[PDB]
C-alpha cells in the first residue's frame, strides 16, 4: 500500500500521499473553543472547530496553536488535529497506512515517545517512522551535501551534511522563527495608532506580515530612504475597511531574523549561526558547504532574503571561497516534498518501525536502531 | 549508538530531471491552454450579455415612461 | 497573474544555470592558464640549467 | 503592456551574454590545455637531452 507522509510543523499541518508532488492537504494547525455564550438554538455548535474551519469562524472562537516551539505543549488538542488530518481531510483510515511523521532536532525525548505512543495505540497504523525535518529538505533539493537552514515557524535550525554523513555536533538550533516574527511585527504596528491584541487578530497582522513585510538588502540605508521619501508606504486593507498604511515597519519586522537583539534575544543572526555551523565542521568539507547552502521552511520566503545572506556570509567567508544560496520555489513544501521522496525509496522500506516491534520494547523503540 | 543505514545501490539527483523538465513544459502549456478557454469563454460571453442586458434596461425604461405618462395623464384631477 | 509568474522563474533560472556555468568557465580558464605559464617558466629554467652544463 | 517585454528580453539577454562567455572561456580553456601538453612533451626531451649532455 502507500505510506501517508504526514508533517505535523507548527503553524500548518502538510500531509498527503507518498509519491506526489504536493501535499493533499494543507490548513493552519489551530483548535479553538467558542468564548461566548451562544443564544440559537439546534444550531449545531460544536464545542472545537479545528484546521482550516476556525479561520472562518475566528471572530468568535479563541485559536491556540498546539506545538510551541517544535515541542508539543497539549497532547489532546494534537490528538484532536492528527484526527481531523486523517479522517476529514484525507479520509483513509490509518489502520492500513504507514505514516512518516517530522520532528525538529535536538527536541526532548518525552514528546517523541508520546507521539509514537499515540500513532501506535489511539491511531493503531501499521507502521511509523520520525525524521529529521533538515535530511528531509536536503532530499527534495536532489543534493547529498550541503548545510540547510530550516527556518519555519516555530524554530529556526541549521543541520550541516556531507556526503550523507550528518555531523551531530555542528547542528545549531535557535528558537526565533515566523510566530516571533508576528509577535514583533505586532508590536511595532502599536507605533502608527493600529493595536491588535486578541488572539484572532494575530491572524491578521499575519497575513500582513506574508504579504507586505520584505528584507531590506542593506538595512541603514533603507531607514534612511523610508525616513525621507514616501515610496514605501504600501497600504492594506482589514477585514472590515479602515486601510492602514506600512511604512518603514515593512522592512524592520523581518530583519529581526539577522538582528535578534530587536525582540531582546542574545544569540546572533541567521547569517552568523549558518556561518558558525560551518566553522565547526572539518577544514576539509568546509568548501563544499560554503558552495551548497541551501535554505528551505516558510519564513525564507521573504523576497529579498537570498541576497541579503548571500552578502553577509560571502562577508563573514573567507574572500576566495564562492557562497552559492540554494533558494528553490518551492520553499514552503520542501521538506514534505523530501518526505514523499524518501517514503517512496525502496531502501528505505525496511526502516519502518513495525507494530510487533513496538509491542516488544515499548515507546522507546525510538531511540534505537530505527530511529 | 546511532543508527547504522544499510546499504543500497542507487540514485539520487536523478530524478530532479523526472520531476522539473516535466512541469517546465507541461505546466506552462496547460496553464497558456487554462488561460485561452477561460478568457474566451469569460470577456467576449460577458460584453455581449450586459449589451443584451443594457438593451433590455433600454425597453423597461421606455415602457415605464410610457406607462407613468399615461397614469399621470388620466390620473391628473 | 498566474503563467506570467511561471514564465518568470523559468527565465530567472536558466539565467542563473547560464551564469554560474560562465564563471566557472572563466575560473576554469585561469587555472588552466596559471598552469600552463608555470610549465613555460618551468621550461625555461630547464633551458638556463642546460646551457650551464654546456659551458 | 510594458514591463513584461522589458523584463523578459534583458533577462534572455543575460543567459545569452553568461552562455557565448561560458564558451569564449571553454575554447580559451582547450587551446591552453593543448599548448600545456606541447609544453610538457618537449620539457621531457629537453630534460633527456640534457641528461645525456651531463653524462
Ligand atoms: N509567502 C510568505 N512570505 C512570508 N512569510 C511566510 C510566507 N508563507 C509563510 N510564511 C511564514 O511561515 C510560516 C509557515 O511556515 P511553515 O514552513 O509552514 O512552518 P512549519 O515548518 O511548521 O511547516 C507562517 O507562519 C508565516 O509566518
Ligand atoms: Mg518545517
Amino acid at each position: 500500500t502507500t505510506a501517508l507522509v504526514c508533517d505535523n510543523g507548527s503553524g500548518l499541518v502538510k500531509a498527503g500521499f507518498a509519491g506526489d508532488d504536493a501535499p493533499r492537504a494543507v490548513f493552519p494547525s489551530i483548535v479553538g473553543r467558542p468564548r461566548h455564550q451562544g443564544v440559537m438554538v439546534g444550531m449545531g455548535q460544536k464545542d472545537s472547530y479545528v484546521g482550516d474551519e476556525a479561520q472562518s469562524k475566528r471572530g468568535i472562537l479563541t485559536l491556540k496553536y498546539p506545538i510551541e516551539h517544535g515541542i508539543i505543549t497539549n497532547w489532546d488538542d494534537m490528538e484532536k488535529i492528527w484526527h481531523h488530518t486523517f479522517y476529514n481531510e484525507l479520509r483513509v483510515a490509518p489502520e492500513e497506512h504507514p505514516t512518516l511523521l517530522t520532528e525538529a532536532p535536538l527536541n526532548p525525548k518525552a514528546n517523541r515517545e508520546k507521539m509514537t505512543q499515540i500513532m501506535f495505540e489511539t491511531f493503531n497504523v501499521p507502521a511509523m517512522y520520525v525524521a529529521i525535518q533538515a535530511v528531509l529538505s536536503l532530499y527534495a533539493s536532489g543534493r547529498t551535501t550541503g548545510i540547510v537552514l530550516d527556518s519555519g515557524d516555530g524554530v529556526t535550525h541549521n543541520v550541516p551534511i556531507y556526503e550523507g554523513y550528518a555531523l551531530p555536533h555542528a547542528i545549531m538550533r535557535l528558537d526565533l522563527a515566523g510566530r516571533d516574527l508576528t509577535d514583533y511585527l505586532m508590536k511595532i504596528l502599536t507605533e502608527r495608532g493600529y493595536s491588535f491584541v486578541t488572539t484572532a487578530e494575530r491572524e491578521i497582522v499575519r497575513d500582513i506580515k506574508e504579504k507586505l513585510c520584505y528584507v531590506a538588502l542593506d538595512f541603514e540605508n533603507e531607514m534612511a530612504t523610508a525616513a525621507s521619501s514616501s515610496s514605501l508606504e504600501k497600504s492594506y486593507e482589514l477585514p472590515d475597511g479602515q486601510v492602514i498604511t506600512i511604512g518603514n515597519e515593512r522592512f524592520r519586522c523581518p530583519e529581526t531574523l539577522f538582528q535578534p537583539s530587536f525582540i531582546g534575544m542574545e544569540s546572533a543572526g541567521i547569517h552568523e549561526t549558518t556561518y558558525n555551523s560551518i566553522m565547526k565542521c572539518d577544514i576539509d568539507i568546509r568548501k563544499d558547504l560554503y558552495a551548497n547552502n541551501v535554505l528551505s521552511g516558510g519564513t525564507t520566503m521573504y523576497p529579498g532574503i537570498a541576497d541579503r545572506m548571500q552578502k553577509e556570509i560571502t562577508a563573514l567567508a573567507p574572500s576566495t571561497m564562492k557562497i552559492k544560496i540554494i533558494a528553490p520555489p518551492e520553499r514552503k513544501y520542501s521538506v514534505w516534498i523530501g518526505g514523499s521522496i524518501l517514503a517512496s525509496l525502496s531502501t528505505f522500506q525496511q526502516m519502518w518501525i513495525s507494530k510487533q516491534e513496538y509491542d516488544e520494547a515499548g515507546p522507546s523503540i525510538v531511540h534505537r536502531k530505527c530511529f | 549508538v546511532p543508527p547504522k543505514i544499510p546499504d543500497g545501490e542507487r540514485v539520487d539527483f536523478d530524478d530532479i530531471h523526472r520531476k522539473r523538465v516535466e512541469k517546465d513544459l507541461n505546466e506552462l502549456q496547460t496553464l497558456i491552454e487554462a488561460h485561452f478557454e477561460n478568457r474566451k469563454k469569460e470577456e467576449e460571453e460577458l460584453i455581449s450579455l450586459k449589451d443584451r442586458i443594457e438593451k433590455r434596461r433600454a425597453e423597461r425604461a421606455e415602457q415605464q415612461r410610457i406607462r407613468n405618462e399615461r397614469e399621470k395623464e388620466r390620473q391628473n384631477r | 497573474m498566474d503563467a506570467i509568474k511561471k514564465k518568470m522563474q523559468m527565465l530567472k533560472l536558466d539565467k542563473e544555470n547560464a551564469l554560474d556555468r560562465a564563471e566557472q568557465a572563466e575560473a576554469d580558464k585561469k587555472a588552466a592558464e596559471d598552469r600552463s605559464k608555470q610549465l613555460e617558466d618551468e621550461l625555461v629554467s630547464l633551458q638556463k640549467k642546460l646551457k650551464g652544463t654546456e659551458d
